[PDB]
């Protein structure tokens, strides 16, 4: 059921994430390196992650489904 | 000559395997059939 | 209660916006040295028209005042509590189309923010009587933010008790258990 | 210590206990930086010291 | 052009034959230091002055959409569309205002208007400029006719101007194209009062001590100028958009705009400068790393008298775009007259 | 916030300019 | 509080000392010293004062 | 297209045969789980040969350190250190236990 | 820690008790369903 | 000059991570290094036109890190119960 | 869903001891 309420929501964001093409580039950009070294963590939650979160497996990761290469 | 890195690269390196996999070679070519 | 408390200061910011504007002669302009020293009183001091029009906006807003503070000592057990209706519309109303110009003063391309002796008391009285109808419409009851903030709490606990149970030590662990 | 290095204490070494046992870079940068730049304060002239 | 491209900094020998070790040259060179940087390259003072860097800064105001209001919650309504900051060439402020204006007290010389009507009239031959950052992501479109219909009014109410007369003709140098007089003539005889005092018998006679023989603009060419400059400002909104499709644009095809040609990115910079005899020069440059931006030469245009009196009294006129802007330019402008500069390189 | 710092420039620079008058004025009179 | 609910068994409540306890140490000590800059810079403009 | 997709497999297949077997210059291997003789030098206790069998420093730095720094003042220190030291231990114990 | 948890000794343990778990589930889904 | 922009981090800003430029051995990589005590570093990183990019770093070093060590300490039981009953209730229910 | 009715109370023991 997913899968129909999909298609609607695909046609109805697709040109609202073409018209801005540059916003869209920033969040992606700081979404990215937020989650990357998640140092954003302390001072928003309380719990430091940055402590033991490894940035070379995630970008590893990245890599990976970006080649599929596993 | 003059530009030239001395960092070679990620894809210049070779495999060279130790014995253990030197081992496990003849091993997969044996009983290849 | 809550509109009480909405009456309540709005009376004392009118009171101190008065107590303040007039029991002092005026204010001086910021001089900005160096502009035009010719003439379009850049660099200059003020004039009739202007104390003059700011000690009326004084007057208006003791209008108000008053009209609160009525309503306030008035309907405080909140004669007949209803057909106030009447001064209420009179209480809104205004309030709104002023807030209105103001939302475009800057638009007007006024300086309402090097004198804060003038413009602070309407501002404040503009949102405070907007939020009065607001609230006045759908009558928050003073102990409505009571179920808002335990709402909230609820939801903060059931949050952490998850958090307690998966991450940190489980609940069938610290707790006793019985018949042995 | 005699050259053994390191011991058990019943004392439970809080700095392993918060994870405080590794100094911060910037730290001993400094540090080793202001080691290996002894100062001379005073001058030749005033005490006759010619030879370093 | 590739080594350039990098900035590997490869010693050189000490040509005397023996050892050959590298020489004690060395050195950091405080604009190399300096990409990587965002905003500014961070200099050092005398790293500056023999660069060449010869224009202080005077001003520093904002073209807002909306000013903000302390009473709104923190006042974050205020959204503001450009960055404004002035700046002026030192010496040459120090040689024609300082003759004059220098050595009384400073706000007595700001106090009357004599003062206002010269920094007005003697712009353009200070070389005044003025940047123009961009708060944000602008549409072309409605900049191009913002900018028209704010300098427009400006270009009607204009006044016939007063404008300094040729004392030498000054040929380019065909042979040396480098070549520039001013170092001969500023010690031509060592005494070069009496020179050009008789150079300066020709053309007109200084009508003051400064050494400016003003001109005010003739009966004519007070009309046909304004009708140019208006001709001009009204081939701007489709000039720089011809057409529907902005992939035609001139500005799309460079990391001014966005990808897709239709918004200006936010942080790059519009430089605009004053020639003397009515010249107009305006470039621009794009926002971020110091080591990957890029400038562009847009157009020179001259003869203009009108758009140049505009920009001048737009940014420093009676009535400007930012009033604080002019009047510390003023301010900061007679402080360089009195034989020192703004930040201070000595 | 510029204009503050502007009050302290004139300040300071009209102090140097009848600082340095005052005393040129009274040197040049001791030597005459 | 989901803690302490949890363990003592009841809710606490003005009535009773955790309440107070919890309030004073934890919001007058931690809570307070910044939410309290954040009304005087971001409220009280709302309001007529200055 | 189905036909591109199998000669790529193919070659991708064979590619992958040359670099486990000789000098190929752009791949990267696959490695394996060891399950074997692992380690082999955990099996053994070799604590008693080495040190030829055939901690006070510790404590005093501790206590003179909560000296130095910080009457009757030492004594809560020291008493306050010792506590806190068994209940430690203490707890330790009970929370394992309690599972 | 997942070094240790996942030596070869303790996987091997952890293979059989899954397969001895999986025949004992379907015996009683076989004993169960022929009833 | 191949090196565009490094990365600090970790908890004590040992590590970075070094991006490289086109022109680079192998193109646009991101690769680990873990730095030794050089006081030296700094400027060759600077007058080379590098992007350094640091941290938060926060100041207290032990509120910071107390409710993440408290993780790391118990976890591990969290694992092992998970995994065994796995095994022992969610096969053999 | 241990401690809900504790706010729903709101928003609608070692007997050794002694
Ligand atoms: C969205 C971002 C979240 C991605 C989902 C993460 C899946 C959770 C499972 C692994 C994360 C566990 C973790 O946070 O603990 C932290 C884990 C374990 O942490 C390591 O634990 C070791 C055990 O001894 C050691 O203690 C190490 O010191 C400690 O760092 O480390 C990481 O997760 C580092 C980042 C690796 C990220 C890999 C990509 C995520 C996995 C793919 C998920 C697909 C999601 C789509
Ligand atoms: C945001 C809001 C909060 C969300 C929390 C998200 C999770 C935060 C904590 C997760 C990481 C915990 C920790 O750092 O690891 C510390 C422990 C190791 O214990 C430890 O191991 C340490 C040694 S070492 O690190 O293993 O080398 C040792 O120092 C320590 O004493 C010992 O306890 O690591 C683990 O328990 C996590 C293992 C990885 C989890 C995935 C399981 C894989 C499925 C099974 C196959
Ligand atoms: C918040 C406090 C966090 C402080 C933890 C700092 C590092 C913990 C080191 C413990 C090492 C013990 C061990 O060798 O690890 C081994 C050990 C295994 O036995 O690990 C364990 O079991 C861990 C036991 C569980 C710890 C959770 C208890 C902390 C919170 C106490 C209850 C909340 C109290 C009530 C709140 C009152 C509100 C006013
Ligand atoms: C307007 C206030 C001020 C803007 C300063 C700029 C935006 C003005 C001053 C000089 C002008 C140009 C001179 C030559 C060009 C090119 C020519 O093709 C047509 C006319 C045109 C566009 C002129 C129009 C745009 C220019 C740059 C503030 C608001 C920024
Ligand atoms: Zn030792």
């Amino acid at each position: 059921a997913w899968q129909q309420s999909f298609e609607t929501y695909g046609g109805k964001l697709r040109e609202v994430l073409l018209g801005q093409q540059e916003a869209a580039k920033n969040v992606a950009k700081q979404l990215d390196e937020g989650v990357t070294y998640m140092d954003w963590t302390y001072r928003s939650t309380g719990v430091d992650l940055s402590a033991v979160w490894d940035p070379e497996l995630w970008i590893r990761f990245r890599e990976a489904v970006a080649q599929n290469e596993p | 000559e003059l530009m030239r890195s001395a960092v070679p690269a990620p894809g210049e390196v070779p495999n060279r395997n130790s014995r253990g996999q030197v081992a496990e070679q003849v091993r997969a070519i044996l009983d290849q059939y | 209660t809550v509109a009480g408390l909405l009456l309540t200061t709005t009376i004392v910011v009118s009171l101190y916006g008065l107590f303040a504007a007039v029991f002092a002669p005026a204010p001086a302009l910021p001089v900005a040295v160096g502009a035009w020293p010719g003439t379009a009183a850049a660099a200059a001091v003020m004039d009739g028209s202007a104390a003059g029009l700011r000690r009326l906006a004084a007057g208006g807003l003791l209008l108000t005042a008053a009209a609160s503070h009525g309503l306030f000592d008035f309907a405080g057990s909140v004669p007949n509590p209803t057909i106030y209706s009447l001064l209420n519309l009179g209480f809104v109303a205004a309030a709104v189309l002023q807030s209105y110009f103001l939302y475009i003063a800057p638009a007007w391309g006024v300086n309402v923010n090097w004198d804060t002796a003038l413009w602070g008391p309407m501002y404040g009285t503009a949102f405070l009587g907007l939020v009065y109808g607001l609230v006045a419409l759908t009558k928050f009851d003073w102990s409505s933010v009571v179920d808002a903030v335990l709402r909230v709490a609820c939801w903060f606990a059931e949050l952490t008790m998850w958090f307690w149970d998966t991450f940190v030590w489980k609940f069938s662990w610290s707790e006793k258990t019985r018949r042995a | 210590c005699g050259g053994a290095a390191w011991g058990y204490s019943f004392f439970p070494n809080t700095a392993v206990m918060f994870g405080l046992e590794r100094p911060f870079w910037g730290d001993t940068l400094a540090r080793l930086s202001k080691y290996w730049n002894p100062t001379q304060v005073a001058d030749p002239a005033r005490t006759g010291q010619l030879l370093p | 052009a590739a080594l350039a491209a990098s900035v590997r900094r490869i010693a050189v020998a000490d040509p005397e034959d023996p050892a050959g070790r590298p020489l004690p040259g060395g050195g950091a060179s405080g604009l190399d230091r300096s990409r990587g940087l965002t905003g500014a390259a961070h200099m050092s003072g005398q790293e500056a002055e023999e660069l060449e860097l010869d224009w202080g800064q005077v001003g520093r105001g904002a073209l807002w959409r909306r000013r903000p209001t302390r009473w709104l919650l923190g006042g974050l309504d205020g959204v503001k569309d450009w960055e404004l900051e002035a700046y002026a060439h030192e010496p040459l402020a120090n040689q024609l205002l300082g003759a004059k204006y220098g050595g009384r007290d400073p706000r007595a010389v700001v106090a009357d208007p004599a003062y206002a009507a010269d920094v007005l009239r003697a712009g353009p031959l200070l070389g005044m400029t003025f940047v123009l950052r961009a708060a944000r992501d602008l549409p072309l479109q409605e900049v191009a006719s913002s900018w028209r219909g704010l300098l427009g009014n400006y270009l009607q109410r204009q006044a016939p101007l007063s404008l300094p007369k040729a004392v030498r003709p000054a040929h380019l140098d065909p042979t040396d194209l480098n070549g520039v007089a001013w170092p001969a003539l500023l010690s031509r005889p060592a005494a070069a009062a009496h020179a050009a005092a008789e150079a300066e018998a020709a053309g007109a006679v200084p009508d003051d001590e400064m050494g400016v023989a003003w001109r005010v603009q003739s009966g004519k060419e007070a009309a046909a100028s304004v009708a140019a400059a208006q001709q001009l400002l009204q081939s701007l909104p489709d000039a720089l958009c011809p057409g529907p499709s902005p992939a035609a644009w001139p500005l799309t095809g460079t990391k001014l705009v966005d990808e897709g040609g239709r918004n200006w990115r936010r942080g790059g910079s519009v430089w605009v400068t004053l020639q003397p005899e009515g010249g107009v020069l305006v470039q621009a440059q794009t926002g971020g790393v110091v080591g990957e931006q890029e400038s562009y030469l847009l157009t020179h245009v001259q003869g203009q008298e009108a758009l140049a009196g505009a920009v001048m009294s737009a940014f420093m006129g009676p009535q400007p775009l930012d009033p604080e802007l002019a009047a510390a330019a003023r301010s900061v402008l007679l402080v360089p007259a009195n034989g020192f500069t703004a930040a201070n390189k000595e | 916030n510029d204009l503050i710092s502007i009050k302290y420039c004139f300040n300071n620079l009209y102090n140097y300019i009848s600082n340095k008058t005052a005393l040129s004025t009274k040197n040049l009179f001791l030597f005459s | 509080l989901a803690l302490l609910t949890w363990m003592s068994g009841r809710l606490p409540t003005p009535a009773t000392p955790e309440f107070w306890m919890l309030a004073y140490f934890g919001f007058y000590r931690k809570v307070w010293p910044d939410a309290a800059a954040w009304l005087q810079g971001y409220v009280v403009p709302l309001m007529g004062f200055a | 297209n189905i036909f591109s997709k199998k000669i790529i497999s193919k070659v991708k297949q064979k590619k992958q045969k040359l670099n486990y077997m000789t000098s190929y210059l752009n791949v990267q291997s696959e490695h394996n789980v060891k399950i074997f003789h692992n380690s082999w030098w955990t099996h053994l206790n070799i604590k008693n040969l080495v040190n030829n069998q055939d901690s006070e420093f510790i404590n005093s730095a501790i206590i003179k350190s909560i000296n130095n720094k910080t009457s009757s003042e030492k004594e809560t220190m020291q008493l306050l250190l010792m506590s806190s030291s068994i209940l430690l231990h203490l707890c330790a114990i009970i929370s394992l236990v309690s599972i | 820690f997942l070094g240790w948890l996942l030596a070869p000794g303790r996987l091997e343990f952890y293979e059989k008790a899954a397969c001895v778990a999986i025949a004992l589930r379907v015996l009683g889904i076989v004993i169960a369903i022929s009833t | 000059g191949h090196v565009a922009r490094v990365r600090f981090y970790g908890p004590e800003k040992n590590k970075v991570m070094a991006t490289t430029r086109a022109s680079a051995p192998g193109g646009e990589r991101l690769c680990k290094v873990v730095l030794p005590p050089d006081p030296e570093l700094l400027d060759h990183l600077v007058s080379n036109g590098v992007v350094v990019d640091t941290g938060v770093t926060e100041d207290d070093r032990l509120r910071a890190s107390l409710l993440v060590q408290m993780l790391r300490y118990t976890v591990p039981f969290m694992v092992i119960s998970g995994l065994f009953w796995m095994i022992h209730t969610w096969i053999l229910d | 869903n241990k401690i809900k009715p504790y706010f729903e109370a709101y928003f609608s023991l070692n007997r050794w001891s002694v």
